[PDB]
RNA sequence: UCUGGCAUGUUGGAACAAUGUAGGUAAGGGAAGUCGGCAAGCCGGAUCCGUAACUUCGGGAUAAGGAUUGGCUCUAAGGG
RNA sequence: CGCAGGUGCAGAUCUUGGUGGUAGUAGCAAAUAUUCAAACGAGAACUUUGAAGGCCGAAGUGGAGAAGGGUUCCAUGUGA
């Protein structure tokens, strides 16, 4: 018989196969549709999680009732040193999809990224691309480069680079470069061609493929649960507390007459490392990251024209489970898969934003820098000193000094 | 008495066994099968290691329940395990064999253990008591193994 | 060796518990030679068996 | 050098976090013997009674936090086993811990 | 806890998944759950007050309701 | 060639014996708990000695009896 009452189903099926991703750096399904009239850019980048911290802004919506008032904003902070190109990939479009056609890659390419080419790189002899590199040099070799240039000029439609992270500025214990394809959008197929070739080698910043205030997508892998039952992995109901065998569970998981267990019933099993794609999330800031200017490191990442602070984006203690954020980073609006450290991936938008939220200009007022650590107080160390005053520790150190 | 193979020559042979071995059949036959063809050394050096979990043999045919290891790769397998009472009593034999080959004049570090069987032994009997006033058997698996080594290289 | 025997006897013959009883550690192969009540006298004699003092 | 003499500050504390009340003190044995290990290459590693009285001074559960040990390599040619060298752990008792270094002791 | 006795109840090692058995805690609501307050929870000792209907005058009665309770230093009274 | 039968099995939840798959699976989860060193020994997580940490907490996991058991008591040796 029917139903009684009617409620609906948990969970979506959308999601459906449920398992551990087969991958662990996110990737991109699909990019942003090409328009040759648009100038040369790329379409994606890669960064890491560093943590959350939430911020002070003043909102410009007018006819909302937070207009031109201040609200907090919880905010997730993503570290994203520049790539470096290694190479450059065609594709040819054929009645049975997009095939890879012809890859280059570049003369001298570091250590970081050949680790990625090894299961282990202590036991290695580092031999991967000593002789196409040589290609390089030689006479012979360089004319095969231009030919091979050539054919990908006249017979691919689709030109991606091959980009990897810098692993020597992030604070990981984690020393392999992460390999990427980034599609790149724009001009003709002779046009990326030659801005591919001329930045071949070097390296791009963040600054160059997002820029303020855009809406990106965010493409990465969920935190992992490992096995979970019913009730956490579905949210199905728990029954009564006078049940017998087990009440975390789906009391009826089918109907006598199909005589199987459909596809469409909530069972136990691997919940999390799941891979996802979460489509609009705002860029409230483009961190500068640390340099060197007349002798003097400059900190002054998150001190917004409000404050003057002269502290930096990292909260008072370090982030926890992630080192110091030195490096340029992206202030995203809301949360983003993963754990801390997780490889997020970043690409632009596929639809088109018009609507006043995608559009709207943001500027920060406040950062919070207290430590996450605890429930911290101080958004300096220098606030904390003068508040608190000297201390025993401090005393006892000037008894040893004199 | 009478082996289930005759060697291919008997001179450059010996041969050693065992009966009523109060070891587990099915974990004996997998260990003599991860055993079978190997050197005398390599097959002493090997034994030693599952006894210390180094390598692992593979459960083949009697897999069922068997857990799943990364040791089981270096067979093309998936389960394996670390019979360390079977690896005793088939270093026990393999001893016996060598020391056979000496006596009769044979170099050890030749040997190749060419034949190697394990046979069901009569159980032994024994009860567990379930339940209700029942008495159910509780028995014993012993086996017989017998195994022949040939000089070869 | 075993010395259940001497840790029976010495409890008997010192009127005391079998926990009170101490048998020395580094003595052990002159205690297991005592396998009568009266040897077991002249081990608590020669100090290589004592009774412990109450916790 | 084979005969060497050093001194350590063993975190019992975070060697210990996680298990059970029940056996704190039991595991705090075994990763001595662990560091031991790893410290002085040899497998064959003998703890004193009364370095195993100070883990068990409060217990089962509330073992101390931080133990100072010495760890002597001695020959085992007096026992003549199969293994050649040996280990024996030994406890320091201190007042504080506090700027304790990993120090060679020679006598 | 002592005298006395024992070795954790026919095995150990590692890990800390789902479901379970046993023990807890939970914001704001406060039985809306369920056949049903089942289960759990509230109360709980002693001292000083104060106790209804009804009644076979015995009870009901620890009815109900309220206050106090630690440590330390003193004081008064109670005997051979 | 004749004579005479306790004369032919796939079944009977058939009778007796033997054997599989299940399956190296279920399981060896009631009453807080073990650790260090040494000895004997071919061999020690489990025996013994010593030192620690714990429990029964006198209506005991203590010391003795009645029924019932019948040599289970004690010493030595073995380890099928």
């Amino acid at each position: 018989s029917h139903r009684k009452f009617s409620a609906p189903r948990h969970g979506s099926l959308g999601f459906l196969p449920r398992k551990r991703s087969s991958r662990h750096r996110g990737k991109v399904k699909s990019f942003p549709k090409d328009d040759a009239s648009k100038p040369v850019h790329l379409t994606a980048f890669l960064g890491y999680k560093a943590g959350m911290t939430h911020i002070v802004r003043e909102v410009d919506r007018p006819g909302s009732k937070v207009n031109k008032k201040e609200v907090v904003e919880a905010v997730t902070i993503v570290e994203t040193p520049p790539m470096v190109v290694v190479g450059i990939v065609g594709y040819v479009e054929t009645p049975r999809g997009l095939r890879t056609f012809k890859t280059v890659f570049a003369e001298h390419i570091s250590d970081e990224c050949k680790r990625r080419f090894y299961k282990n790189w202590h036991k290695s002899k580092k031999k991967a691309f000593t002789k196409y590199c040589k290609k390089w040099q030689d006479d012979t070799g360089k004319k095969q480069l231009e030919k091979d240039f050539n054919s990908m000029k006249k017979y691919c439609q689709v030109i991606r680079i091959i980009a990897h992270t810098q692993m020597r500025l992030l604070p990981l214990r984690q020393k392999k470069a992460h390999l990427m394809e980034i599609q790149v959008n724009g001009g003709t197929v002779a046009e990326k061609l030659d801005w591919a070739r001329e930045r071949l080698e070097q390296q791009v910043p963040v600054n160059q493929v997002f820029g303020q205030d855009e809406m990106i997508d965010v493409i990465g892998v969920t935190k992992g649960k490992g096995y979970k039952g019913v009730t956490s992995r579905w949210h199905t109901k728990k029954l009564p507390r006078k049940t017998h065998r087990g009440l975390r569970k789906v009391a009826c998981i089918g109907a006598w007459h199909p005589a199987r267990v459909a596809f469409s019933v909530a069972r136990a099993g691997q919940k999390g490392y799941h891979h996802r794609t979460e489509i609009n999330k705002k860029i409230y800031k483009i961190g500068q990251g640390y340099l060197i200017k007349d002798g003097k490191l400059i900190k002054n990442n998150a001190s917004t024209d409000y404050d003057l602070s002269d502290k930096s984006i990292n909260p008072l203690g370090g982030f926890v489970h992630y080192g110091e954020v030195t490096n340029d980073f992206i202030m995203l609006k809301g949360c983003v898969v993963g754990t801390k450290k997780r490889v997020l991936t970043l690409r632009k938008s596929l639809l088109v934003q018009t609507k006043r939220r995608a559009l709207e200009k943001i500027d920060l007022k406040f950062i919070d820098t207290t430590s996450k650590f605890g429930h911290g107080r101080f958004q300096t160390m220098e606030e904390k000193k003068a508040f608190m005053g000297p201390l025993k520790k401090d005393r006892i150190a000037k008894e040893e000094g004199a | 008495v009478r082996y289930s193979l005759d060697p291919e020559n008997p001179t450059k042979s010996c041969k050693s066994r065992g009966s009523n071995l109060r070891v587990h059949f099915k974990n004996t036959r997998e260990t003599a099968q991860a055993i079978k063809g190997m050197h005398i050394r390599k097959a002493t050096k090997y034994l030693k290691d599952v006894t210390l979990k180094k390598q692992c043999v593979p459960f083949r045919r009697y897999n069922g329940g068997v857990g799943r290891c990364a040791q089981a790769k270096q067979w093309g397998w998936t389960q394996g395990r670390w019979p360390k009472k079977s690896a005793e009593f088939l270093l026990h034999m393999l001893k016996n064999a060598e020391s056979n080959a000496e006596l009769k004049g044979l170099d050890v570090d030749s040997l190749v253990i060419e034949h190697i069987q394990v046979n069901k032994a009569p159980k032994m009997r024994r009860r567990t008591y379930r339940a209700h006033g029942r008495i159910n058997p509780y028995m014993s698996s012993p086996c017989h193994i017998e195994m022949i080594l040939t000089e070869k290289e | 060796s075993m010395l259940r025997l001497q840790k029976r006897l010495a409890s008997s013959v010192l009127r005391c518990g079998k926990k009170k009883v101490w048998l020395d550690p580094n003595e052990t192969n002159e205690i297991a030679n005592a396998n009568s009540r009266q040897q077991i006298r002249k081990l608590i004699k020669d100090g290589l068996i004592i009774r412990k003092p109450v916790t | 050098n084979e005969v060497v003499t050093r001194e350590y500050t063993i975190n019992i504390h975070k060697r210990i976090h996680g298990v059970g009340f029940k056996k704190r003190a039991p595991r705090a044995l075994k990763e001595i013997r662990k560091f031991a290990m790893k410290e002085m290459g040899t497998p064959d590693v003998r703890i004193d009674t009364r370095l195993n009285k100070a883990v068990w001074a409060k217990g089962i559960r509330n073992v101390p936090y931080r133990i100072r040990v010495r760890l002597s390599r001695k020959r085992n040619e007096d026992e003549d086993s199969p293994n050649k060298l040996y280990t024996l752990v030994t406890y320091v008792p201190v007042t504080t811990f506090k700027n304790l270094q990993t120090v060679n002791v020679d006598e």
